[PDB]
Order: structure tokens, then C-alpha cells, then sequence
């Protein structure tokens, strides 16, 4: 989930850095291919009436939707002061989807441009 | 030349080589019986007749050996869990070896009859043509079959000279091979009465002997001879195939519904014992008794036998398997190694709740806890939002009586949910799955596999009977119509 | 001993039990 | 074999869409197509009916027991409905989720109180009448509308709750749900 929400960036005009919330990729009502989820679901593998046990607690007995954090550094260039608009470049690093807690997250580095209007 | 599906027709008018191919077939079938016995002995584990009986291990011909009296092995173990110090010749391996030797002897006889096919015995003394007096041969065979049926019923199964047959209690706890007295009243036609088997075999053997004597004596009429084509061996084949699939339907129904000749200690429980609450009713009646007598709940559940508790478990249902779920039930859900005890569920208010048991149709079933009066009081919801009956909301605890968890009470919902999900399947057991790498999916019982194979064979043999009756009646137009 | 209690106790676990299916015209 | 003639050309039967039900110390109109159900999600329920289509559209009458002389003693309609949130259904989810969308924090259920009103009756009875829209993170049937009509009579708190799907609500179950709601007379 490429996100920037709740970003609190402190710094200078040249560069200001900060953190933003990274919500869970899937909601708690999301259902896996076997109909196991968070807010919904079977809570276990029911196609296997004698296999859904404690050795696959990561997959079925628990579903995790803990939010994460991401870092972002923004740089300002190409400012129009008569129209109150600013351009610049941004540099973000954020975790990937963890399925629903079933795999460790990878880190994605997103470079890009950004634009804004002031007041 | 011949189509590949007509090759075996070369022995229609060759009685000696018909005898030869019959002898080869008999050799193959006896050799299969011996080899299958040796396979099942090699893979059979006899160390726990209670929680790992033969029908949990995929044993198919081992129950048929045990049914008629062969109960001991040369490996020093008895099928009833006792010690065999003198198994004698007729052990499981002894019957296997006897069938292998019989197969070899029948192979040699088949070779001899293939080579020496041109016996003057098969020549009609009047015209010199090859012929079989099929009514006379049927009379001889019916006389012999009646003699054998009468002897089997009057000496083997009665225990007069043989060992008897397997007889058990109604709940499959104290079964053994016993002599059986015949039942000559209407109760002799009770399917579950063991006494019906000797009475049937004695009476039917006497009738077979009398009818065989009749068919030895009395020649058929010309009208019925031409109507049934008693000069053609294919007519006999069609009628024999008809009788054989009739018998296959009978044995498939008998195995599926249960009878005195299909004990649950040998073949497993039936699906109707789960459907109609047979073992559940017996267990609850045995718990209700000795509660009125004045015992607590921790005992009088320890008094319940683990064999009965294992019988009350849907994983032993023959109608919970699959067409391609292969092998033993142990390979399906593990080897059962212990009864955990009865699970009693209660809510915060203190009323007793019961898990709705899974019906036979349902591969999956929702977990529902119902009170005494039929009101749903708790469940494991699919929608854990705006729910009103979850285990967390209702406050359900579980207490175990009689097993390895006797006296223990669990209140955490994460464990109450799993124990309710296990109680959905009946009595709760612990299973060793690492030994056979069980996949956690239910298999089928030997009685289920027997019923499936024999019903399929019965339909295919109905088609074969149709085809051969057609061939007999319409022989003169088999290659085509007369064109005039 | 209490057939009514054992009936009403087998019933919620299994409604197809023969004790429930037998002599229930009286009920 | 008891001879009773069929109804051929016999005009009409009752097609009003409602049937009168007189319970113990209350009377209300039920939808004509709804079947009675033995389910009691609240242990003090004396009546339940559910739609033949879906069991989301249901209705029940709580009798219970109360100590206040009148429902006016519950302060206000808002203070009266703030004490019956268990009628909504407890959220059984325990993991933190800020990724459900417009659902605050760790919440997968919400209740928007669309309106509160006081309705006084011919016999002197005063009723509290409540439109509540409950919505979930999956949002089954676009949310469920709850209709509450409650009053205190004798020494008990009579309450009527009517639950309908929003999809059913704009399909046209709103008419029958409001007909059930406006027919609740306790006295
Ligand atoms: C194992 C039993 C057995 C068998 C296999 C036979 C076979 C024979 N008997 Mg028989 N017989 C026997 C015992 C037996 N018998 C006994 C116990 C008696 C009394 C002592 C006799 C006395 C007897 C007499 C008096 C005669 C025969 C004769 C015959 C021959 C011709 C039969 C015939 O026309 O069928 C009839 C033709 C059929 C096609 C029968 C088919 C069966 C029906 C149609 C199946 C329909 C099933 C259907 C789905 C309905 C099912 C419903 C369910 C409720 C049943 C044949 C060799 C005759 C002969 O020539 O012998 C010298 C003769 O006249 N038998
Ligand atoms: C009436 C026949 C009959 C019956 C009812 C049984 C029943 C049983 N046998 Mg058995 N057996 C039989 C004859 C029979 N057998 C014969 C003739 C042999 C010699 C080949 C064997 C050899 C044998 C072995 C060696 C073993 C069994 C085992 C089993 C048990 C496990 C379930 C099962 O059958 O596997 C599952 C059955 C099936 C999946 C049936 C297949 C369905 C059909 C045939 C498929 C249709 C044909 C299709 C076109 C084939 C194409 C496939 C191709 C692409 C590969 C079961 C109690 C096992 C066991 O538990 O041992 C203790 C085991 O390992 N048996
Ligand atoms: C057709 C019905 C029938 C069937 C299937 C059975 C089945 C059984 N009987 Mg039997 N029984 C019957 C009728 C039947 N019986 C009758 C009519 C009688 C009264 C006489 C009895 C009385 C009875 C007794 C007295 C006992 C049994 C026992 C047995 C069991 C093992 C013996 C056996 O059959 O091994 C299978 C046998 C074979 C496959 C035959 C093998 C043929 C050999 C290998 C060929 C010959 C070998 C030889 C070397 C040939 C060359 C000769 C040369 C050296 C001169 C078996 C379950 C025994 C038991 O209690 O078991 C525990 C036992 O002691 N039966
Ligand atoms: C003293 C008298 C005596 C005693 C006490 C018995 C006792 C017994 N006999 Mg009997 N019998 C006797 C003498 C006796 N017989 C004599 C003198 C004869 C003549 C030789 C027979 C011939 C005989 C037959 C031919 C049958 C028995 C059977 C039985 C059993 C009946 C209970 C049972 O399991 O049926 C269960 C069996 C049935 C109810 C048979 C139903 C068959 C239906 C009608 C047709 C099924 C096939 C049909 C084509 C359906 C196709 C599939 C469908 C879906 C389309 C029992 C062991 C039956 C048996 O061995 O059962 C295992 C059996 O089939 N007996
Ligand atoms: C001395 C010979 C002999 C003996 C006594 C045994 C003994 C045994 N064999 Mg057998 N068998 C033998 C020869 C023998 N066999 C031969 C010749 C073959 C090749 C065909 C085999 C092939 C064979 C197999 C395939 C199997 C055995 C098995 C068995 C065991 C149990 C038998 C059983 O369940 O009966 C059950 C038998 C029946 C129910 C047959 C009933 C007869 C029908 C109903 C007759 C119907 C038609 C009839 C003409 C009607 C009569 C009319 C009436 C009026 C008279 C037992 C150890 C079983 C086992 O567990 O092996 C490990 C098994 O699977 N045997
Ligand atoms: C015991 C019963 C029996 C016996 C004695 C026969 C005998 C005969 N049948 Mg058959 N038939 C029967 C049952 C029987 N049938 C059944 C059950 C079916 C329906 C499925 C039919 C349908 C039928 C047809 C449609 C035809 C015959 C024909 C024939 C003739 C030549 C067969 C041949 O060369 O095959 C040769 C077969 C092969 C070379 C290979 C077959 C391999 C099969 C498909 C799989 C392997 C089978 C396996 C090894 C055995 C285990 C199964 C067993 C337990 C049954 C011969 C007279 C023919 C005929 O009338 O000729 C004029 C003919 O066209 N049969
Ligand atoms: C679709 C079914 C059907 C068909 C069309 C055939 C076709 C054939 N059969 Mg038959 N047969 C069948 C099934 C069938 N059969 C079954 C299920 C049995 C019992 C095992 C047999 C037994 C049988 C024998 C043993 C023989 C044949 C033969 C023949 C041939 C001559 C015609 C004949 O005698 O008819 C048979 C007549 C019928 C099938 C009609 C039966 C009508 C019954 C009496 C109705 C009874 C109803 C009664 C109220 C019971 C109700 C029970 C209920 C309560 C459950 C022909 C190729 C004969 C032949 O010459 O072959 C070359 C022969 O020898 N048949
Ligand atoms: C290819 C030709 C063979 C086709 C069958 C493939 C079987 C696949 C397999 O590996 O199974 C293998 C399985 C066993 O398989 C193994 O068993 C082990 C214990 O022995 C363990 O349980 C393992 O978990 C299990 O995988 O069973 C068999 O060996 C097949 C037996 C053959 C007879 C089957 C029953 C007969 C039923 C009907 C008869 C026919 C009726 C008419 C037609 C319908
Ligand atoms: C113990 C182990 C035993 C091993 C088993 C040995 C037997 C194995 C082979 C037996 C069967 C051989 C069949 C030969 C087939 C064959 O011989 O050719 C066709 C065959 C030829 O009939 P004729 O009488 O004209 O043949 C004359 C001779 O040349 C044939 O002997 O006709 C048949 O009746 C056979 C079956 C109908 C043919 C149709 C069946 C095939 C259709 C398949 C459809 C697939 C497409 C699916 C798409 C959805
Ligand atoms: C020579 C001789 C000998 C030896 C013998 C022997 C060694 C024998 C054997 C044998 C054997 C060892 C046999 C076996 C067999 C087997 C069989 C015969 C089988 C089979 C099969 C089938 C037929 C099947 C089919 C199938 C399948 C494949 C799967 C599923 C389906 C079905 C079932 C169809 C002696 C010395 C004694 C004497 C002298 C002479
Ligand atoms: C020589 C001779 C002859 C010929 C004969 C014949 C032709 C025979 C045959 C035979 C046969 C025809 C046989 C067969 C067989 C079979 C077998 C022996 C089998 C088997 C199998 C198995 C062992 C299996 C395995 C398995 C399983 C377990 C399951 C499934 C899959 C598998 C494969 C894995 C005549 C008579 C002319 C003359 C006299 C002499």
C-alpha cells in the first residue's frame, strides 16, 4: 500500500523528514481462499477436519492486521510564490504486505515527484 | 480375424479348455487370496485391538478370515489381544500358505486340462460330437453345493465339528468366535440374529440336495429346453451372471446396513449407527445409570469403555471417506492413542450445552451449542461482528470426564472453540499423525469399500447378463439378419 | 433411568436419534 | 374425506399484508409472509418472527423486568438507547485494525442513530421510537436498519426491535417494517 497518510515531516525547505502510518493491506473482513479471515472467516481450515492444528497457528488460528510505520524525506524545488505552489522530490521507504501475518514484510523504496499548493 | 473382445470365445465349444480356463481363473483367485493375506499380515499391527482394530488399518480379507474362526497368527498374537501359544496350522499365515499351494495345484491342473482337451468324456456317445449334458451337470453341481452348504451350516458354524463363527454383543465390545445354535423360528429370519446362519445353511443345503437329486433324475421338457436354450452354454452363462449379481446386490446391502454376518468389530461401524445415535444412546444410557445409583460425573464416565467411545466417533463412519482418499483410516486421521473423556459445556448462567453433531452428508459443519430444550445458545460465528452467540459473549467453559483430561476444566475461548469443534465429530480422541503422515481427512471403512466395489460389480454384471441373454436368444442373427 | 432426560439430552446433539424418532406421537 | 367445498369465484381473502398478533399484554401487526422462529438471542424475548426470504429481516418483543415507574424515568430517548447496545451484537474481533475505512480504530461495527422521538398513545402510554443504522466493515446488505419501540408497563420494559437489510429497505421492506413498528401497543 503506497501511502503517505498522517505524515508528520519536520525539517527545512531543502529537506524535511518524518513518519507516516502504513495501514494493513487487507481489511479484517478480507477472506483467504479457504474462507479464513479476521472479522469474518471460519477461523480454521475446515476442508481438513483433522489437520487444522497448532502447527499452522500463523495461518488460521491467528490473523494479524497490525498497522505499520513508514519513513519519508521530501525536498522542495521549483516554487511559484505568486500562485503559492511548490514542487519537489520525495523519497519513501515502507514495508510490504505481510499477507495477514503469514510472511515477513519486504521494504520498498519509492522515489518520485510531488506537487502542492499553499493556502 | 477375431476382435480382441471375442478371443475367449474360442473355448465355447471346447469343454476341456473351458475347464482349463476355469481352473486358471480359480488358481488366480486363490493366489490373490493368499497374497492379499500375506500383505495384510505384513502390514497389520495387532498391538491395540481397542483403538487400532483391523478396520482402522485397511484390512480387507483379515475380517473375512476372522469371521469364520481363524483368529490366531504364527507371530504369537491373537486377534482378540490375547496370546496364542499354539496357533496350529490354521493361522492367518497358514490359510495364506494353503491358498498359495492351492493356486499352484490349480495352475498345474489347468495346464493338464489345456493339453488334454480331447477327452472322449466330452464326446456324445450317440453322434460323436462334443456336447455337455447341462441339466445333468447342473444336477450334480446343485447336489454338491447342497452337500457343502449343509455341512458348513451343520458342522462349522454350529461348532459341532468346526469352530463356529464370530459373534459379538450389540455394541461390539466382547466379540469372539463362538459356536452358534440354529434358530428354527421366525427369529431365524432376523438378519442380526447369528442363529439364522446355521438354520439357513442346514435348510438350504437339504433343499439343494433334494433339488439336485430331482435334476439328476428328471429330464427337462422340450418346451422349456427350447425356451431357455439348455443346449447352449451361453444361456447358462447369462443365468449364472444374473444369479451372481443378485447375490452381489444382496451382500452389498447386507454389508452396508449391517447384519450378524458383518460384525462391527471386524468391519467397522455402519453409517446408520451414527445417524440413529446407536453408540451415543448406549453411552448416555450407561452414564444415566450409575448416576441414579449415586456416582458423580468424574466416575461413571471413566466406567465408559474407550472401545464404545471410539465407536461413537464420526471418523469411524464408513460414509465419511472419498473415492480417492486411499488406504487405512489411520492414514486419514492418525492412529487413535487415547480417549480424552466426555466434554461437557456450560455457559456463564450454568446451563448445560451440547455440540450439534455433524451429519453424514456434511464435509464441513458449523459449530453450534444447543441447550437442553433445543435452543441454540452458543456457536463459533462466521461473522465475528454484531454476533450474539459467540463463545466469548456467552462465556462457555468445558469440563472433561473419564479420559486423559478427567477433572480438567478449560475456560479460555481459544481452547473451548477447538474442543467444541472436536466434539462436533463425537467423542474426542488424541491421534498420532506423525507415524503414518496422516493428512487429516477422513477415509472409508472396509465395509464401505466392499459395498462400493460390489455395487459397481453388480451393475456391470447386470449389463453382462443382458448382453449374454441377448447373445443366447439372438444367436442365429449374431452375424446379421437373413436378408429375405 | 430418566428416559425423558436422556431423550432431551440426546436430542440437541442429534435430532435423528432413534429414541427421538420412536414413540414421539405421544409427544 | 370430510366434505368441505373449495373456494371458486369466492372473491378475496385477507391480503392486507399484516396479521394481528395479541401476545401477553401487547398487540402488534406481523408481516403476512413472516414465519415464527424459536430463536431467543435475548433471554427475555417473548416473540420472534423472521422473513421467509432471509433471517436478517426479523422482529422481537422483549418483556424483561424494570424498576422505574415509567420509561420517562430513563432520562431521555438517547440515555434510554445508550443502555441497550448489547442488542446490536458484541464485536468479537480483538485485533487492532485501522485499515477498514471510516471505522475509527479497532472497530468493525458502527451505529448511526438516525432519529429519536417520543410517541404518546391513546391510553396514556408514551413510547420511545428509534431509527438506528448499524453498519459493519464488510457491510452486509449495505447495513441493517433497527426499529425500536419501547415503553414501561406494569412493572416491565416492553421493547420491540425490527431488523431489516438496507438492500431490503430500498427493495421495499421499509413499508412492512414501519407497519410493524407503528402497530406496537402494549397497555
Ligand atoms: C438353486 C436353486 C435352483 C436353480 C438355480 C434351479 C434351476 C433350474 N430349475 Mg429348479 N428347482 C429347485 C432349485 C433350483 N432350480 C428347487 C428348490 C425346486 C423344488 C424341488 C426345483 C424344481 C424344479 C422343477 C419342477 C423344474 C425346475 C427346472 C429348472 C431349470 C429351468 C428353470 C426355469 O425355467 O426358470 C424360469 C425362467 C426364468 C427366466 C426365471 C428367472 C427368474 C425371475 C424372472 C427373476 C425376476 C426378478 C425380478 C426383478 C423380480 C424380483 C422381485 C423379488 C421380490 C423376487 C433350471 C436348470 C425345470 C427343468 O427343466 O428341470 C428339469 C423344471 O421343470 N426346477
Ligand atoms: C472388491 C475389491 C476390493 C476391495 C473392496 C478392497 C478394499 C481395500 N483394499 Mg484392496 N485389493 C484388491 C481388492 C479390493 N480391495 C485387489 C484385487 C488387490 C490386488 C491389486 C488389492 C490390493 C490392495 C493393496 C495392495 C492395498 C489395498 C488396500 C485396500 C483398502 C484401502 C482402500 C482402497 O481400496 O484403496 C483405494 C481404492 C481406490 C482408489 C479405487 C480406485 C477406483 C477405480 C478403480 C478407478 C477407476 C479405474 C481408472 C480408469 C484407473 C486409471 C488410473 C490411472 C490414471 C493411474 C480397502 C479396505 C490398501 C490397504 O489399506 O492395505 C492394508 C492397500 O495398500 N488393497
Ligand atoms: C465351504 C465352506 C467352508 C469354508 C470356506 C470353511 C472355512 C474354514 N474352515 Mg471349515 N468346515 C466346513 C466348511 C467350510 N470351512 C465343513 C463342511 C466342515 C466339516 C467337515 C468344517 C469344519 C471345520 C473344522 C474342523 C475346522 C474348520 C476351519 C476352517 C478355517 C481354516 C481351514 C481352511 O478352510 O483353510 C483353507 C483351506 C484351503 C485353502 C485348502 C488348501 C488345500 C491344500 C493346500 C491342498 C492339498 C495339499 C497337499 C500337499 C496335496 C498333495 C497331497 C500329496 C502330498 C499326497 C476356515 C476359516 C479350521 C479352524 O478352526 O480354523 C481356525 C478347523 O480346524 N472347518
Ligand atoms: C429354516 C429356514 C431358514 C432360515 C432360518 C433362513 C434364514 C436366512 N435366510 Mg434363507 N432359505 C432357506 C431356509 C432358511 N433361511 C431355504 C430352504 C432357502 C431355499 C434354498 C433359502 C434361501 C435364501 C435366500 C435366497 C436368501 C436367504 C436369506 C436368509 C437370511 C434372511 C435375513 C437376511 O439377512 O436377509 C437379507 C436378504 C434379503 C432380504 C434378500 C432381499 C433380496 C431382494 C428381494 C432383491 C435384491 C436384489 C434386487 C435385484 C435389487 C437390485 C438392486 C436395486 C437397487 C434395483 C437368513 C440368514 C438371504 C440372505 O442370505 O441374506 C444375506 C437371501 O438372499 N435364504
Ligand atoms: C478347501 C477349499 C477352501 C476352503 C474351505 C477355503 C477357505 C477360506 N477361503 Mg477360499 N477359495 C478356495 C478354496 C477354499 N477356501 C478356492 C477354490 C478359491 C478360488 C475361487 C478361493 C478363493 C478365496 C477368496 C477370493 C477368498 C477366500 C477366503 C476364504 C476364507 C473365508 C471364506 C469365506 O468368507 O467364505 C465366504 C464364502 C461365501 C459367502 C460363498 C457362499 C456360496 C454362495 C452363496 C453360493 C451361491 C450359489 C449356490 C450354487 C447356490 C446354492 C443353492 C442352494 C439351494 C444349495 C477361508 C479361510 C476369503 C479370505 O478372507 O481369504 C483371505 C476370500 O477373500 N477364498
Ligand atoms: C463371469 C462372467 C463373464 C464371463 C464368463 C464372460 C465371458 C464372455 N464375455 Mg463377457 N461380460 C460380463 C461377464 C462375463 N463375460 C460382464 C460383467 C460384462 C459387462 C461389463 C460382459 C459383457 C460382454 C461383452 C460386451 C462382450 C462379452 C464377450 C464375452 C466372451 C469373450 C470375452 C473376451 O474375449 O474378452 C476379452 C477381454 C480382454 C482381451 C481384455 C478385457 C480387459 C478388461 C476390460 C479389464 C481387465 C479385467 C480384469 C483383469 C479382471 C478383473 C475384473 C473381475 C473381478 C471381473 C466370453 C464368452 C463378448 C462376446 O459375447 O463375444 C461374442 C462381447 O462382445 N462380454
Ligand atoms: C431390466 C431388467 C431385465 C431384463 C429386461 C432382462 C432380460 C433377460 N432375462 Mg432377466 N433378470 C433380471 C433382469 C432383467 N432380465 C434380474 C433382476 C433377474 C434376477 C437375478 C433376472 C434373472 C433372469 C434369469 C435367471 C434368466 C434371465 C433371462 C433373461 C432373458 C429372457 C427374458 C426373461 O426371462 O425375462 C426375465 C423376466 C423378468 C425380468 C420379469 C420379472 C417380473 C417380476 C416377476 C415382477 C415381480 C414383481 C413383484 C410384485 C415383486 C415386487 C417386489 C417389490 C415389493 C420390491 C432376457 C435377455 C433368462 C434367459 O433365458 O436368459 C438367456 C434366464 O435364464 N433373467
Ligand atoms: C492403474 C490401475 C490401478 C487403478 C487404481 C489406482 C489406485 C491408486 C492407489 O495408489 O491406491 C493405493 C491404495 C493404498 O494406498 C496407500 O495405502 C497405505 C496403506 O496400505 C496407506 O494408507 C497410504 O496412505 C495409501 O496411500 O489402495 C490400493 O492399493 C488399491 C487397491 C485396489 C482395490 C481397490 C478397491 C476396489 C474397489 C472397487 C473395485 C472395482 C469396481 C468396479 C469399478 C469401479
Ligand atoms: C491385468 C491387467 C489387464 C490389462 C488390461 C488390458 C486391456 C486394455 C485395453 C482394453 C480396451 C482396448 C480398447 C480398444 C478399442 C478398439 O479396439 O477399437 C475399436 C473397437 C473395434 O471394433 P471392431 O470389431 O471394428 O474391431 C476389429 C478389430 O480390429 C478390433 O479387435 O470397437 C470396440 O467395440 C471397442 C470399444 C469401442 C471403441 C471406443 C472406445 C474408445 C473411445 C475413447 C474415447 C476417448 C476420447 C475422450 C474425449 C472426451
Ligand atoms: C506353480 C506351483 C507352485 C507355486 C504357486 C504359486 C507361487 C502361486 C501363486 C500366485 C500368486 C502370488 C497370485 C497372485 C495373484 C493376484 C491376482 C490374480 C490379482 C489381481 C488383480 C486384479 C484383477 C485387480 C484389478 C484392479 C486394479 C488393478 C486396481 C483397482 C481396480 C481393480 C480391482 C479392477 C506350488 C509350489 C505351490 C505347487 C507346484 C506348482
Ligand atoms: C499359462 C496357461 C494358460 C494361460 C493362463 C493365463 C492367461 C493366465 C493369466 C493371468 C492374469 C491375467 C493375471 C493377471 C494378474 C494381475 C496381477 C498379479 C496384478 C496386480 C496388481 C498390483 C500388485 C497392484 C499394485 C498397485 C496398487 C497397490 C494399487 C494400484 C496401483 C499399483 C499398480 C501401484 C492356459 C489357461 C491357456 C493354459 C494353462 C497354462
Amino acid at each position: 500500500l503506497f501511502t503517505i497518510k498522517e505524515f508528520d515531516g519536520k525539517g527545512t525547505l531543502d529537506s524535511f523528514s518524518g513518519d507516516f502510518l502504513v495501514p494493513s493491506y487487507r481489511g479484517s473482513t478480507f477472506l483467504d481462499p479457504k474462507g479464513r479471515g479476521g472479522a469474518t472467516g471460519y477461523d480454521n481450515a475446515i476442508a481438513l477436519p483433522a489437520k487444522a492444528d497448532a502447527d499452522e497457528i500463523q495461518r488460521l488460528n491467528n490473523k494479524s492486521y497490525t498497522p505499520g510505520k513508514g519513513s519519508a524525506v521530501f525536498s522542495v524545488a521549483k516554487v511559484d510564490t505568486e500562485t503559492g505552489e511548490i514542487a519537489g522530490v520525495f523519497e519513501s521507504i515502507q514495508p510490504s504486505d505481510t499477507e495477514m501475518g503469514a510472511h515477513p514484510a519486504k521494504d520498498i523504496k519509492i522515489t518520485g515527484l510531488w506537487y502542492g499548493q499553499l493556502t | 480375424g477375431l476382435p480382441w473382445y471375442r478371443v475367449h470365445t474360442v473355448v465355447i465349444n471346447d469343454p476341456g479348455r473351458l475347464i482349463s480356463v476355469h481352473l486358471m481363473h480359480t488358481a488366480l483367485v486363490a493366489g490373490w487370496a493368499g497374497a492379499m493375506t500375506l500383505f495384510e499380515i505384513a502390514v497389520f499391527d495387532p498391538s491395540d485391538p481397542v483403538l487400532n482394530p483391523m478396520w482402522r488399518q485397511g484390512m480387507f480379507v483379515l475380517p473375512f478370515l476372522t469371521r469364520l474362526g481363524v483368529t490366531q497368527s504364527w507371530g504369537g498374537w491373537t486377534i482378540s489381544g490375547e496370546t496364542s501359544s499354539n496357533p496350529g496350522i490354521w493361522s492367518y499365515e497358514g490359510a495364506a500358505a494353503s491358498h498359495i499351494v492351492l493356486s499352484g495345484l490349480l495352475f498345474l491342473a489347468s495346464v493338464w486340462h489345456w493339453v488334454y482337451w480331447d477327452l472322449e468324456l466330452f464326446r456324445d456317445p450317440r453322434t460323436g460330437k462334443t456336447a455337455l449334458d447341462l441339466p445333468k451337470i447342473f444336477g450334480i453341481h446343485l447336489f454338491l453345493a447342497g452337500l457343502l452348504c449343509f455341512g458348513f451350516g451343520a458342522f462349522h458354524v454350529t461348532g459341532v465339528f468346526g469352530p463356529g463363527i464370530w459373534v459379538s454383543d450389540p455394541y461390539g465390545l466382547t466379540g469372539s468366535v463362538q459356536p452358534v445354535a440354529p434358530s428354527w423360528g421366525a427369529e431365524g429370519f432376523d438378519p442380526y440374529n447369528p442363529g439364522g446362519v446355521p438354520a439357513h445353511h442346514i435348510a438350504a443345503g437339504i433343499l439343494g440336495v433334494l433339488a439336485g437329486l430331482f435334476h439328476l433324475c428328471v429330464r427337462p421338457s422340450i418346451r422349456l429346453y427350447f425356451g431357455l436354450s439348455m443346449g447352449s452354454i451361453e444361456s447358462v452363462l447369462s443365468s449364472s451372471i444374473a444369479a451372481v449379481f443378485w447375490a452381489a446386490f444382496v451382500v452389498a446391502g447386507t454389508m452396508w446396513y449391517g447384519s450378524a454376518a458383518t460384525p462391527i468389530e471386524l468391519f467397522g461401524p455402519t453409517r446408520y449407527q451414527w445417524d440413529q445415535g446407536f453408540f451415543q444412546q448406549e453411552i448416555q444410557k450407561r452414564v444415566a445409570q450409575s448416576t441414579s445409583e449415586g456416582l458423580s460425573v468424574s466416575e461413571a464416565w471413566a466406567k465408559i469403555p474407550e472401545k464404545l467411545a471410539f465407536y461413537d466417533y464420526i471418523g469411524n463412519n464408513p460414509a465419511k471417506g472419498g473415492l480417492f482418499r486411499t488406504g487405512a483410516m489411520n492414514s486419514g486421521d492418525g492412529i487413535a492413542v487415547g480417549w480424552l473423556g466426555h466434554a461437557s459445556f456450560k455457559d456463564q448462567e450454568g446451563r448445560e450445552l451440547f455440540v450439534r453433531r455433524m451429519p453424514t452428508f456434511f464435509e464441513t459443519f458449523p459449530v453450534v451449542l444447543i441447550d437442553k430444550d433445543g435452543v441454540v445458545r452458543a456457536d463459533v460465528p462466521f461473522r465475528k461482528a454484531e454476533s450474539k452467540y459467540s463463545i466469548e459473549q456467552v462465556g462457555v467453559s468445558v469440563t472433561f470426564y473419564g479420559g486423559e483430561l478427567n477433572g480438567l476444566t478449560f475456560t479460555d475461548p481459544s481452547t473451548v472453540k477447538k474442543y467444541a469443534r472436536k466434539a462436533q465429530l463425537g467423542e474426542i480422541f488424541e491421534f498420532d499423525r506423525s507415524t503414518l503422515q496422516s493428512d487429516g481427512v477422513f477415509r472409508s471403512s472396509p465395509r464401505g469399500w466392499f459395498t462400493f466395489g460390489h455395487l459397481s460389480f453388480a451393475l456391470l454384471f447386470f449389463f453382462g447378463h443382458i448382453w449374454h441373454g441377448s447373445r443366447t436368444i439372438f444367436r442365429d442373427v449374431f452375424a446379421g439378419i437373413d436378408e429375405d | 433411568q430418566r428416559v425423558r432426560t436422556v431423550l432431551d439430552m440426546d436430542d440437541p446433539a442429534k435430532e435423528e436419534t432413534v429414541k427421538e424418532l420412536r414413540k414421539d406421537i405421544n409427544n | 374425506a370430510y366434505g368441505e367445498g373449495a373456494n371458486v369465484f369466492g372473491r378475496v381473502t385477507n391480503k392486507s399484508g399484516f396479521v394481528p398478533y395479541a401476545g401477553d399484554s401487547f398487540a402488534l401487526l406481523l408481516p403476512s409472509k413472516w414465519n415464527p422462529s424459536d430463536e431467543k438471542e435475548v433471554d427475555s424475548i417473548v416473540l420472534r418472527y423472521a422473513d421467509n426470504f432471509d433471517a436478517v429481516n426479523n422482529v422481537y418483543v422483549i418483556a424483561q423486568d424494570t424498576d422505574k415507574s415509567s420509561i420517562q424515568d430513563y432520562g431521555s430517548p438517547e440515555e434510554f438507547i445508550s443502555q441497550f447496545g448489547y442488542l446490536l451484537g458484541r464485536q468479537a474481533w480483538a485485533g487492532q485494525t485501522v485499515s477498514e475505512g471510516g471505522f475509527d480504530a479497532n472497530k468493525v461495527s458502527s451505529a448511526a442513530l438516525l432519529g429519536v422521538a417520543t410517541e404518546k398513545d391513546k391510553k396514556g402510554k408514551t413510547y420511545y421510537k428509534f431509527e438506528i443504522l448499524s453498519r459493519t466493515a464488510d457491510g452486509n446488505e449495505g447495513g441493517r436498519h433497527q426499529l425500536v419501540k419501547a415503553t414501561v408497563s406494569n412493572g416491565k420494559l416492553y421493547l420491540l426491535k425490527v431488523q431489516a437489510g438496507d438492500k431490503r429497505w430500498f427493495k421495499g421492506t421499509d413499508k412492512e417494517c414501519l407497519g410493524v413498528l407503528d402497530s406496537f401497543t402494549v397497555v
